[PDB]
């Protein structure tokens, strides 16, 4: 039982592109295949990148995510009005950790 | 001065005048279509050549026997048979060829016993 | 076509047994193969975890920091699994979700391929769950 | 009478029998291997006379032997490549959109799917591009492939070309073939003028249906042929004495990638085409086609009344496998609509037309549910110039009083092509040995 | 006075040698036997008596039964090679009892099997259900699986195709001869006094069996005893009935047959619902008929050995199931059956029905290989075969009990034996035809 | 009277019967190859014979008529029996080991008698 | 068979007419070498066949040593006989014969028709 | 007057062909295959000939082409019924060593741990295996890969074959004949004074090697140079001498065989444990009878050239490992050497033991073909390789100018010289019966 660090807060804005990386503690590593999630507000939690790097056929393109050794990265290119949402880190130690939250403004 | 099978219309007095040229020219998936037609054509050429060589005629293009012509075979001259075809000739013969070679092989054997006998004389 | 229903009730009281009731329809024969999870998130804050439950031969496999507190039961004829959790607490105030383990199905003449992670494709809308008198 | 029997040694004696053939090339191509004995420089033509042989065709054992040959030939062509039955997965199979004409909406397919790495534990999204002739729907839609439920196989393997090279079936020892040299040679009859050849000339194997391509046409005068000229259940065979071209070509600059499929064996897909894409189409002048549609009609009248309305209209129907041409243009596989080469009628007395072909890959071709193909992407375009001299046609009877005969082309089998290509021969075995009355009587020492 | 050696080419000159045979049969759609791929047999049968000839036929040295051994499993691995593949179906099976109008020698028999499986695409699952028998489902630690998965990957070999015996006769190449021994009572090996040559023999039914001869050629006038030798312990002493006694073996099931995809054009059939009460198959054998029969190799067996000794007969002693039961074919579905019913038996000197249990097993070894099995397709419809047991397969025991109460029982673990009842009367051998003999000959010169 | 009809009768017997005996000698899947094989292997035989009898003084000629010298410690026979008595198949065993030296006598004895007919058509 | 199978190679061509019968003799003698040795066994016949039929069928059949009436051009090789059977050896004779040895199989082929058509007629009176 | 022609038969007559040989084994399983090779002969007579001549041509005549394309073939029919190997291109989570490692051992030897498929499709289990650093590859406790599975994967070697070179014989074919030399000095051209007649030849090895001929044929009294072209540094030189000189080639890790079961009657026979203390496999050559011999060969190089320039040994130029360094099999393993110490010396104008350090490669793939490979499965045991060197491989570098300081370097980067240098005496030639020549015939009519 372990919270993964993630920024409560990031500062959003159309037209550039933004990253958000989730690491705790990695001295053996078993958490190699990060998942994340995108919720807009309230309704239902999404995936959007599955194992590592892949995505769901229906989703924007924009979305990508990269897997650096022990870190973690999320990189959405053009922002628009509609992506401002909530994503989540998901790993995976002994049986399911999640992550705290993200906010795009 | 024809070719193979030049003179496979013409009459027999002429046709069988130069008539070695027919013996002489007897002889991947590819390869194995090749292969079985090979086989087939060594055993073709010497299916007969035993036939011919069973006689007297070991190696003669043309030779002689004393076996008589029997007269209800044929029915039908003789001086008109070197002055029409070869293809015609054979179908009013076709049905009896092989009892014509029953009586060709006896003879040829009592025959090759003959000359066992006088001269082993001396 | 397949939908993650939910039920259960509103106002209830601590400390006792709360049921949820998740029922899938677009099923038939694809329940044996994908697993199926209980997640739950306050108010404001980030998601949490329950437990597993089996898809056909049935396994129990729990979050280690609500051991002895929540029992999940199965049926394997209508498609609904049932969430029973014990001891509940006025902080327990959360909403409920039921989701559907992934499965990624490739099979070769020389051999099966398996998962890695545990994503969550359907998710369900949710009922949130109070705790007043 | 003094008669005694004689045996003749080296006689021409003509039998009929089955006969294996040779193999000859004019000096990888695995459709046709040619590792076999090169052909003669100068083949040994030799004219018979006072002979009337009778020949038979549609009973001809040179077209039975020869269609199992390709048939091994192509079975020993595709056991050495690559297996595609990593191929039946789930397609996230949409539209494609950009420089698209009116008429092409639909037909080409931006196609992904889920594919393996070296790694037998790590997956990819891989996309190519499938034409509509080769995805069915299952209910950004799912699709797979129509080979799916039915035999898995395999793709030809990239380097091999499938170009008709021309082929020569020669008789072994002991054998020969008679080539009659008949200007109006009825099929079903006896040759006057029977001539023997030992080596065909050049024989192109190609696998056409509707029309005949790269033929041996006639020397002065178009012919017909048929089984029975009055049942209308055969089909009507149909040679030209004068050529006529066929332009067909595929506009589109397509690239061709490979990814891998696994174990460093790989799967050449279809790559982005380049600028703008159009529709695949045959070029047929009019003024070589209406003339000589004039004379086909004129030898109709031979075997029918004259004053008889004859009618040209499409084909009957079925499976698009038959009832479209279908050729090998580059090693790539066209089916072409023919309907305004068949939309005609006759009173009883430049012009370029455009022709809609579609594109296929997965072709079966063989009437088989056991194996077919998938056919790789050429780079650049496709260009071919043919003659077209064969109307395989089908007479659609059954009215009477000789009232608009009409005429259907059909070409359902495809051992008809090769008919009017083998016309002139037919296997003969020679029997050396004969007997004759003589009088001569064998000494004896 | 003298003598010279003269040349004789094309003499009636024979010596033993070995070489290949041929392929025959008549009346022509797919055969795993006699393919598509044969020469048709002769229509007349030239058999030439001999007179003055003594011949010594020499059976369990010739190497036609072991070029049988070599063909028959070459056509048996060709027919098994363009095939579909079951190499998955040995994921694990959840499995129970099946009680649907049981019996009580059935309970426990058949299992009610079900498993994941690949459906014509290889991203989509299915849950299909098959049945299966007891013999060749195990367990693993409900969980159950099969008993050629620890062994090598097999297939299911084809349902279009049948393994019908259809009879194949065996032609000798040009140059050489086969001779066919005419004699009524000629035993394994030794000389005959009266040989016809052949061109090519007759009617060979190429059936397999472990422990009794099915469908083969009948004796002439008296059973006869065939061993290496009358004291041998071993080596399946074998005998041949004069008269045919007959056998019907059925499936009373109405077993039905559903096509479950593998994938891509890989289509398997499997077991579907069994339809009405399930009984036991089992074979039937005449009492009468059958006691009377055993009562005539009595007599015969009477004479090799001593006079008034009592012999007694047993049911096998153990092995494998492929031994210890009667294996057979009944169109196109193995049987393995009990014979303990058919041979009890205690007979002493001064001298309706019986059934046979019977248990069906779908996957089988047919020969000692490793490397191979195939699946029985479930074929559909009530089966009711019928065939003439015509031979025993017995195998004596040791210990000199004062040459008293001799033991028989079926054996046959060595299965190439079937076919040496039916080519006893024939031997290979080579033609000479060149020979020598002195004469007065004095060859003149030309 | 059929093929091998005369195998038991004696030389004087069996020596109108050698037309016959002579006339038999010729007659994807694994029937393929194999019946291939058997094929080719019956002809190189039929022609073993032919080129080691060709090789002699005679071609073809059933009976064929030679000037050896017959050895009598071979057989230590005499006509009386060897031609009204026993059968062929019982000669050949009384000389299955002699072949090797009656065979190789033979070539060089006829080899020997080529020169004679040499110089008679050279130095005429 | 005092020397062996080919073995007055380089000798002379008088003195290797004896030694004849060797080579005659001795010109007979699913895996890869199984292909081959069916292929060098339908060669070794096709080979023996390939000569044999085209001697067979000129005036002498079976004969070791053979001659025929057709008449020498002079003018080919224009030597002696002194030296043909005395030092001219095998090997180095065929090198100056081989550049139109094609022509002389077909004249014997006409040569021994005629002389067997004169023997056709002899036999008119008998 | 005038002459007359004639027809000789049987007369020597050869002209220049070629002809595919067949096998000829002594009858002693086999990679090799030698099952169903035909037996030899145990006479081969050699007939000398007088008074012949005959110019040979090396490197032209495709009897060594012709067996150069049965060598792919034979183990191509060897390696179809092995077992695929196919799989397990699964990640590999690898370690390094311990248990008293050693500094030349540092990180060659590999510990790695990776996920298989077991006899039950849906499930798995963790297996541990021993690879040589040679035979991974990285991925950017680390997770290494297979070098050889982004390329063509291949298959293993069955366990009942061996790569043991029996020496086997090419007889020739019937109506065809081979030639062999007996002279002293011999290009790869020349008039052969002594020319022998044989059909079935001596033993000839199929080993193959890529640096140094090993278990060759012996010379006869001297040191002998084979060259296309000397003059030329494309050509490769082909150097055999009359002395062998042994090497005694030892794996000295004591290891055990695993078997690791990957699928139904599929079985990967992994590397066990090493056993022991470990030490890095070596070649052991003599230190006076290795510089004597390259004392007996700079005699014979100095005759083709002047005596006044000065010869340098050092080693191969530079590359791929498996074409510049040694290579060759001693008991199913695949030792690569490091030839640094045997080539090394310098020679101007007029306790002893050299060691050479050996790598192990598990993995060896075809020199042409690309498309497979084999994968050669551990030896359990001490490996113990001793042989004879027989003959060498030199390439002249590039350039040398002025004639002078010519120095000599390995190479050979062909695998067609191995068995050109044991054929060196054979060329196929095709023989003719017939001829023609003048006469005083006057045949008699008839
Ligand atoms: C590469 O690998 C990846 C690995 O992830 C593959 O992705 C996975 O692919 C499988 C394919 O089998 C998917 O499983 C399928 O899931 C659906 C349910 O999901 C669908 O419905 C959701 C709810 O629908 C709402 O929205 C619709 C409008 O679209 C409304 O009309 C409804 O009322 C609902 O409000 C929907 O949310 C889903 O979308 C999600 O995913 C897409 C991507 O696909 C995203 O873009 C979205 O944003 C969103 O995240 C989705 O649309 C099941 O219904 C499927 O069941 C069928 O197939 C089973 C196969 O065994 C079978 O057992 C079922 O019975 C059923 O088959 C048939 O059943 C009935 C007959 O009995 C029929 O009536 C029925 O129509 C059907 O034909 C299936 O289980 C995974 O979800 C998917 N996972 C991910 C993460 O994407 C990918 O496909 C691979 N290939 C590539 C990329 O090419």
């Amino acid at each position: 039982q372990f919270v993964l660090t993630q920024p409560p807060s990031v500062s959003g804005a159309p037209g550039q592109t933004v990253t958000i990386s989730c690491t705790g503690r990695s001295s053996n590593f078993g958490g190699h295949y990060v998942q994340w999630y995108q919720q807009l507000p309230g309704t239902a939690p999404r995936l959007v990148i599955f194992e590592n790097d892949r995505r769901p056929s229906g989703v924007s393109d924009r979305f990508s995510g990269s897997q650096s050794g022990a870190s973690a990265s999320l990189t959405i290119t053009g922002l628009q009005s509609e992506d401002e949402a909530d994503y989540y880190c998901q790993c995976y130690d002994s049986s399911v950790l999640f992550g705290r939250g993200t906010r795009l403004t | 001065f024809l070719g193979f099978l030049g003179a496979a219309g013409s009459t027999m007095g002429a046709a069988s005048m130069t008539l070695t040229v027919q013996a002489r020219n007897l002889l991947t998936v590819w390869g194995i279509k090749q292969l079985q037609a090979r086989v087939l054509a060594v055993e073709r050429y010497l299916r007969d050549q035993q036939l011919l060589g069973i006689w007297g005629c070991s190696g003669k293009l043309i030779c002689c026997t004393n076996v008589p012509w029997n007269s209800s075979w044929s029915n039908r001259n003789l001086s008109e048979i070197w002055d029409m075809t070869w293809l015609q000739w054979d179908k009013e013969i076709s049905n009896y060829t092989q009892i014509i070679y029953g009586l060709l092989e006896e003879s040829q054997n009592q025959q090759e016993k003959n000359e066992q006998d006088l001269l082993a004389l001396d | 076509q397949v939908q993650l229903r939910e039920s259960g009730p509103g106002l209830v009281k601590p400390s006792e047994t709360l049921v949820l009731t998740c029922a899938v329809s677009g099923g038939g024969d694809s329940f044996g193969f994908h697993y199926w999870n209980w997640i739950r998130q306050p108010p404001g804050k980030g998601l949490e975890w329950i437990g597993h439950i089996g898809g056909s031969s049935g396994s129990t496999d729990f979050n280690p920091s609500l051991k002895s507190r929540v029992t999940i039961s199965m049926d394997s004829s209508r498609n609904q699994f049932s969430l029973r959790l014990k001891s509940v607490t006025a902080a327990d105030t959360a909403v409920y979700f039921c989701a559907r383990k992934g499965e990624d199905f490739y099979e070769d003449d020389y051999g099966q391929y398996f998962t890695a992670g545990w994503f969550f494709d359907l998710w369900g809308p949710g009922t949130p769950i109070i705790i007043s008198s | 009478e003094n008669l005694w029997v004689t045996v003749y040694y080296g006689v021409p004696v003509w039998k009929d029998a089955e006969t294996t053939l040779f193999c000859a090339s004019d000096a990888h191509n695995v459709w046709a291997t040619h590792a076999c004995v090169p052909t003669d420089p100068n083949p040994q033509e030799i004219h018979l006379e006072n002979v009337t042989e009778e020949f038979n065709m549609w009973k001809n054992n040179m077209v039975e032997q020869m269609h199992t040959d390709i048939i091994s030939l192509w079975d020993q062509s595709l056991k050495p490549c690559v297996k595609l039955t990593p191929l039946c997965v789930t397609l996230q199979c949409t539209n494609v959109t950009n420089n698209i004409t009116d008429d092409m909406r639909g037909e080409l397919k931006n196609c992904s799917f889920n594919m393996t790495t070296e790694l037998r534990d790590k997956k990819q999204k891989v996309y190519s591009l499938f034409y509509r002739l080769d995805v069915v729907q299952i209910n950004n839609k799912e699709y797979r492939l129509i080979n799916c439920n039915t035999s898995a196989c395999t793709q030809a393997c990239p380097k091999v070309s499938f170009e008709p090279i021309p082929i020569h079936y020669c008789a072994p020892a002991g054998f020969a073939i008679l080539k009659c040299k008949d200007k109006k040679f009825n099929g079903t009859g006896p040759c006057p003028s029977v001539s023997t050849v030992q080596c065909t000339h050049g024989i192109k194997p190609v696998v056409s249906t509707q029309l005949l391509l790269n033929g041996s046409l006639a020397e002065e005068e178009v012919m017909i042929r048929s089984e029975n000229i009055t049942n209308n259940a055969k089909n009507i065979l149909v040679q030209f004495n004068t050529p006529v071209q066929i332009n067909c070509t595929r506009p589109n600059n397509n690239t061709r990638k490979s990814i891998r499929i696994g174990p460093g064996q790989a799967f050449y897909a279809t790559g982005d085409i380049i600028g703008d894409i159009r529709q695949a189409h045959c070029n047929v002048s009019k003024a070589t086609w209406n003339e000589t549609l004039g004379k086909v009609v004129k030898q109709l009248r031979k075997h029918f009344g004259n004053n008889t309305i004859i009618r040209f209209a499409n084909s009957s129907g079925g499976d698009l496998e038959v009832t479209t041409h279908s050729f090998n243009c580059g090693g790539e596989f066209f089916y072409c609509n023919t309907s305004g080469l068949f939309n005609s009628t006759w009173i009883s007395n430049n012009d370029s037309i455009t022709l809609p072909c579609r594109i296929k890959q997965i072709i079966n071709m063989w009437q088989r549910i056991g194996q077919c193909m998938y056919a790789p992407p050429i780079q650049g375009v496709i260009r071919c110039v043919s003659n077209i001299t064969g109307l395989i046609l089908t007479r659609d009877g059954g009215s009477t009083n000789s009232t608009t005969e009409t005429f259907r082309p059909g070409g359902g089998d495809m051992r008809d092509n090769w008919r009017s290509e083998l016309y002139k021969y037919k296997v003969v075995k020679i029997e050396p040995l004969g007997v004759a009355p003589t009088r001569c009587k064998r000494r004896v020492v």
